[PDB]
Parts: structure tokens; C-alpha cells; sequence
């Protein structure tokens, strides 16, 4: 992880890498 | 507001975790 501008699916990816991989996710399936 | 925090400005894993909680 590196701090940068993040949006859309790239934002969701960042949230997944930091916390979705800890099981803490609400998964916006689309 | 995750969009205003990350799309608009620079954000980091530290803030991203608050949207996980």
C-alpha cells in the first residue's frame, strides 16, 4: 500500500487490500 | 466521506481502515 488518489474500483481494491483481507468487508458486488 | 477523502485528496491505509472499522 502507498498513499495516493484512489477512486472507483481502485478505491475498493485499496479497502480490500488493507481490510477486506482481514475479513472486514461489505463487498460491493457489481 | 470516502470519495472526498480519496478521490479528491490524498488518503492512506490509516484512513481507509476507518471505513472498515
Amino acid at each position: 500500500f502507498v498513499n495516493q488518489h484512489l477512486c472507483g474500483s481502485h478505491l475498493v481494491e485499496a479497502l480490500y487490500l488493507v481490510c477486506g483481507e482481514r475479513g472486514g468487508f461489505y463487498v460491493p458486488a457489481t | 466521506g470516502i470519495v472526498e477523502q480519496c478521490c479528491t485528496s490524498i488518503c492512506s491505509l490509516y484512513q481507509l481502515e476507518n471505513y472498515c472499522n
